[PDB]
């Protein structure tokens, strides 16, 4: 009964993000002597080129992350992150300038990011 | 005296920090507006003093408790910020949870 | 990824479900629905979702389905619903409640509600968000009376003044062409939207229909300038013609009519009934009987809501202080007497939450205060529910089915009243950004934020000296919305069909735009949203007990109330 | 007849080799030279020179080489030189610098600096003179920010926003053609000179030309709206075909690239490097290295300046609770400490010192103090030949190089960065006249008299309602420059050339002066005034230490500052 | 403290009857004005402290009395009116003839 | 009240030299404004209680004396002026060298 101007009473239960998405599991390695953070909406084969990852596990995907949080990769740091699925119309535009058009170029994506020195395309 | 804007909004915070302190010489629970002005003023009375931000930052979560205010004013007041003219220039003091 | 309800409501503010409580009121809220899609949430900052590319679309220009603006992850509360979306705005207008984002990459954004390199943000993650209210009983007497109506939230004012002369103080009433002109030119620089009333008082058509030729959007029949049988049907007539709305203020000393008398001079006719209670003034001792008709939109102004223990001794002396009137005198005394009612004001309390009195306003300088109709909104809600317990309709134990009534009556209701509610009196698309944040634990009491045509005019920040805009003193401050020639933009002179259509905006140089009053003659009780009641009300004569369906409605005066002195320094 | 120095000085103010103290600081500057003729100096009262057939020259029409404006006796503080002279002023343009009077009866009076029936007289002997601050980073939150910027002696604001959006607290932003209409209008209104930042992201051309063909003045990238390598790309094509600058606030998080990345996105382009330091913003630890290459224009936002021993804390702090960071979450404390860094602030100070930051701003209510730029770049001078000792490059004992180094921070650099020095940034012929009058003990902390466009627009006078004006209270105030319309002709706004050809100022209805901005695109740093210097900048990412010509820069911070406690009364 | 327009405003009425406080506690006669804050003030400390409409109608005519005052004083001053935050919200004050 | 825009104003002089005052009582050298405040008010307060000008351009002298400011501030106050209402109407007090 003491009143907290403003609260709130939430509902009981959880709130899933992303789902029914499929879900991704990579490991990241920042080669880089200098701390690297992502967003969560931020095209994943488009982070800096010193991340080492499989470049293609990130086309087509962003961090699974709750909305407006991120990732953190101090140098040298190797972790597992998990990934789900861009959604809409599964384009992209800009960012890294990698893909400008569907996601579902990945060879040109890949061959774009090899170009250009961004780890990780095999 | 030459007073700019600042100088004389702040005059206000004093003014009111003053009032808050009559209420609360009389024994009222102190409101939520009375209450940051008296933390407010404390900062910036601390900060001519010649006090540390670090010091301010410290002595801001004593000044008031909850037994000094009204029912909800130490939930509604998540922290108070000041600047204020120290030795070394104006720097910013934030207080988190002033009054727990 | 799964969220627990307290870290996402923190994060991106509340979700279907979830209650708020309305300041520190016994009332809560619950969301209804929610547009977003869970893990899409629109939020702006450092490594947030409205990036380039990202939640923000870098490719479409201005024209191509992006906002102007984009309120993220608000709470509306509206007449239309208590639910949780993105608000977009384009050119001034509300023109997508939804989701915001970029379809490159989200699922589920609503195709116009595009972020683009032309889109600003606001966050109204953790705000309740309304419509800004409509005040349709405003003296234009000083103008500080303007940032006392924008700091609880008001965004237009509709009534009538020349300033502080004795006309404009006893009534709502800017009165023929020259004066009209003269304020219509005043409020080019008012940074609130403004309808003006003209003097609802003559026996020839001419003297009265001028003024809506000259820009008045309404009249006001007030008794001080003789609320009689022919001023009221005249003025009827005229609004008729025009397609304006009529105010009434009615003949409190029963001199030429009671009021069946005034009934009957109205003949079915639509009219807006003011201080429909009593106190603020009409026909002693039964004025109130007026809410019951099909054909009147009533209202109740600020002071006697809701019924306190000083209200009356408030009142009694209010009265007696400002007509000049002797406590030694038996004919002021048995006046004061026959027009303070505890009868009537208590059972006004209980017709407001009936949804038998439609409307709330001010009196604002007359006799009610400018910054204190949402406040007086809320409070008269929470005491209700105090009182009477939640409503029959209620579920989930929320206060939702209360909380549109009354939001209605500040709102949407007083903006149907008047002809203006296509612009006006809603969060809906089509309808001018006039949008009004509010942090929970001030909601009704002081805004956030007040956005006027899509910029803000209005907020509480802090020290303009500071590092961040936050440092006190945190005080109510014109912003930008205001400034230079943005004032035009951001603000709307409503103004009669007649007077447009016959050019007044360009005869007299205003830029601010021009609202259109209309569809106002074809309306009644029952277009009221939430408050369509109509009944056969009754006033005894002897005691002035109130029936309602042979049940007669008292009520207790409360000791306090919230939105109170936890809040104001004075 | 001869007058000893200290008369001389007293009457008149000082002559060649004379020395001023800058407030309460230890710096001090020399007259370098004197335009005057000893016995023909010009002065203002009761029996003095500028009377009818005396200094005032009774014959000529204003047309004919007459001023309409005389400041006597100025000691000019400028980056062409410290030195003393007249200064006429004629339709709101600096049109003399040399020797004021009557060439009837005077000698060394230049030619079009005659003293006539419609010349006004403002007396500055004993003060001294410098061109209006150009604050090139600031918020537009609050405009209550605009006097506070007008009572430190800025004149010139360039930057973003649309009042307290989150968008516009976080970047200089006003987003798209809309937003950049509405507040060219709501500019109309604010009494200084602005130029307005539209949204430099996208990956498309054409979203963002839009803003620089509605009226906006420069660009603004910033990480809040992905500072990424597309963003900055189409930027600066936009911008080089424009010609319009560029600001950037560069990717902290170093998601899309560390700073290597951002300057191969550059690719050798002209841009401007906001808050260089990197506390403020931009790639962790490393961004302070922007300011060795000779493409960046770079400068430094306020609150670091200079070091001193409440800094970090006051930082630390303002970062955490701006960003909603919490201390019990590593990542966020791992992100304060790799943004925060008292190695590269206590380099800042000695970049200054050396030429290599070239300008100062203040980052106004988003992390900055709108009223502290000129204050803090005397603070650091002050710092600085406590700590270094005078220059090299130093003479008689006099702090002239530094003075004219660090005056050039505030005046002359930021405007070549914005391609507004045509107009603005310095006391030259030719250039508008924004002057700003300082008694020396109040040198760089209250200006007294503020002029924009040849009116005084701001200053320090007593009561309105005295006798004379100085009597209490004596505080800032808004002059006649400021009232009416002459807000439109003491004021510019600063567009690009598209926007000027495409004719929005009359589409808008906007009656300031309009300014173009030109001659962005092929400057580099050695363009910047007395702060010239390219190297190699080294930011070691383990210890954040600093190194210019393999030598570290350490220096300590300071527990006291002059222009502070002895001057503000909070 | 969020202040609206009229808490900024009232904030001057109490320092103006500090003002005349300090003018009368050194053996002044009260003027105008002064007589005005002080009552006016002491009015709104009412409201703040708990009081009623109809205490405060009461007490406000026995704050000052005539020879706290100048000559002619008295019968300038008809009455005092003020609003202020009762704990039931804002209320009208009127005070006649407060100085007998 | 009636106040006019002088008597507004004036009120902040007022409410400055009582900051400064408690500033001064806790002990600290008062700066430039907290100085210019008190003499300012000094001197108002003096026509309030109705001494002449003469005797106020002698007490305004010594109100302040070096050990109470700070290095420099008697040296930047060349003289402080202050208009008031005297017995016999609005006169300007000027105090040269208020503190030597
Ligand atoms: O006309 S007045 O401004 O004096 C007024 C006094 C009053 O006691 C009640 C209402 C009023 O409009
Ligand atoms: O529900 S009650 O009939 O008890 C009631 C009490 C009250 O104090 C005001 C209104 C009411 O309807
Ligand atoms: O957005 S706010 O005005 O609340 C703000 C708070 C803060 O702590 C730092 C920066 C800010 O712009
Ligand atoms: O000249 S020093 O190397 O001693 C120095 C000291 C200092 O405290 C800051 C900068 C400096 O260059
Ligand atoms: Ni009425
Ligand atoms: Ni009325
Ligand atoms: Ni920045
Ligand atoms: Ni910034
Ligand atoms: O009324
Ligand atoms: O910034």
């Amino acid at each position: 009964n003491y009143i907290v101007p403003g609260e709130y009473r939430v509902a009981e239960g959880e709130i899933e993000i992303n789902a029914g998405r499929e879900k991704t599991t990579i490991r990241v390695s920042n080669t880089g002597d200098r701390p690297i953070q992502v967003g969560s909406h931020i095209h994943f084969v488009e982070v800096n080129k010193e991340l080492l990852f499989d470049r293609a596990e990130g086309i087509g995907r962003r961090l699974n992350i709750p909305s407006g949080t991120a990732a953190r990769f101090e140098p040298g740091e190797e972790m597992e992150v998990e990934l789900t699925e861009l959604g809409g119309n599964r384009e992209v535009f800009g960012i890294s300038d990698l893909t400008n058009g569907s996601v579902d170029n990945k060879e040109l994506i890949l061959q774009r990011a090899k170009e250009l020195g961004y780890k990780g395309v095999e | 005296m030459h007073l700019n804007p600042a100088e004389k909004e702040k005059l206000q915070i004093f003014l009111a920090s003053e009032l808050a302190l009559k209420r609360k010489a009389r024994g009222l629970k102190l409101n939520y507006p009375e209450a940051v002005a008296i933390i407010t003023s404390f900062i910036m009375e601390g900060a001519r003093d010649g006090k540390t931000v670090a010091m301010l930052m410290e002595e801001g979560k004593h000044v008031l408790t909850r037994d000094d205010v009204m029912e909800g004013v130490p939930e509604m007041i998540d922290d108070i910020q000041a600047e204020a003219t120290f030795p070394d220039g104006t720097k910013l003091v934030t207080v988190h949870n002033p009054i727990s | 990824m799964k969220i627990n309800r307290q870290q996402y409501a923190e994060s991106y503010g509340p979700t279907v479900g979830d209650q708020v409580r309305l300041a520190d009121t016994d009332l809560w809220i619950e969301v209804e629905k929610d547009y977003t899609t869970y893990g899409d949430e629109a939020n702006f900052g450092g490594g947030k979702v409205l990036r380039e590319g990202m939640g923000e679309n870098g490719t479409y220009t201005r024209t191509e389905n992006v906002l102007d603006l984009l309120l993220t992850n608000a709470l509306i509360l509206d007449y239309t619903g208590i639910y949780k979306a993105d608000i977009g705005v384009k050119d001034g207008y509300i023109v997508g409640i939804g989701k915001g984002g970029n379809p490159d990459i989200m699922d589920g954004v609503t195709p116009n509600m595009i972020v683009g390199t032309a889109t600003e943000v606001i966050a109204a993650e953790g705000k309740i968000v309304t419509a800004g209210g409509i005040d349709t009983h405003v003296h234009f007497i000083n103008p500080d009376q303007v940032d006392v109506a924008l700091a609880n939230g008001i965004t237009t004012l509709f009534g009538g003044g020349t300033g502080p002369a004795e006309g404009s103080k006893a009534t709502t009433v800017t009165p023929g062409p020259w004066n009209i002109e003269k304020m219509l030119k005043s409020t080019e620089g008012l940074p609130i939207n403004v309808g003006i009333l003209g003097k609802g008082h003559g026996s020839s058509i001419a003297p009265i229909m001028e003024q809506i030729d000259a820009g008045a959007a309404g009249l006001k029949i007030h008794e001080d300038w003789g609320a009689t049988p022919a001023s009221i049907d005249r003025s009827l007539t005229v609004a008729d013609e025009a397609d304006v709305q009529v105010a009434i203020h009615s003949d409190t000393l029963n001199e030429a009519g009671f009021l069946e008398d005034t009934l009957r001079a109205i003949n079915g006719r639509v009219i807006h009934s003011f201080h429909v209670e009593g106190a603020g003034g009409g026909h002693a001792p039964d004025i109130m009987a007026m809410a019951g008709h099909p054909n009147v939109l009533p209202s109740s102004t600020n002071p006697t809501r809701p019924f306190t223990v000083n209200t009356i001794d408030e009142h009694l002396d209010m009265l007696m202080v400002c007509h000049h009137l002797k406590q030694n005198i038996p004919e002021d005394v048995a006046f004061a007497d026959s027009r303070i009612r505890p009868e009537t004001i208590a059972a006004e309390d209980i017709l407001h939450d009936l949804g038998i009195i439609s409307m709330m306003s001010t009196d604002a300088l007359a006799m009610g205060r400018a910054g204190e109709m949402v406040l007086r909104t809320w409070q008269t809600a929470d005491k209700m529910k105090k009182q009477r317990g939640p409503l029959a309709e209620e579920k989930n134990g929320s206060d939702n089915f209360r909380a549109k009534r009354y939001v209605s009556k500040y709102t949407i209701n007083p903006a149907i009243a008047q002809g203006i509610a296509h612009e006006v009196g809603s969060i809906e698309e089509g309808k001018f950004a006039d949008l009004v944040l509010w942090e929970p634990k001030f909601f009704g009491v002081k805004a956030d934020r007040v956005i006027k045509g899509g910029i803000i005019a209005y907020a509480q920040i802090g020290d303009p000296s500071a590092s961040i805009p936050t440092p006190q003193p945190v005080m109510g401050r014109r912003m930008y919305g205001t400034v230079g020639d943005l004032i035009h933009d951001t603000n709307i002179t409503f103004m009669s069909k007649s007077s447009i259509q016959q050019g007044v905006p360009a005869k007299l140089g205003l830029k601010r735009r021009i609202g259109t009053v209309k569809n106002c003659r074809n309306i009644g009780k029952k277009d009221m949203k939430w408050n369509d009641v109509t009944t056969d009300i009754d006033i005894n004569p002897e005691t002035y007990e109130v029936k309602v369906d042979g049940e007669v409605l008292t009520c207790e005066p409360v000791k306090e109330l919230p939105m109170a002195q936890r809040y104001f320094l004075f």
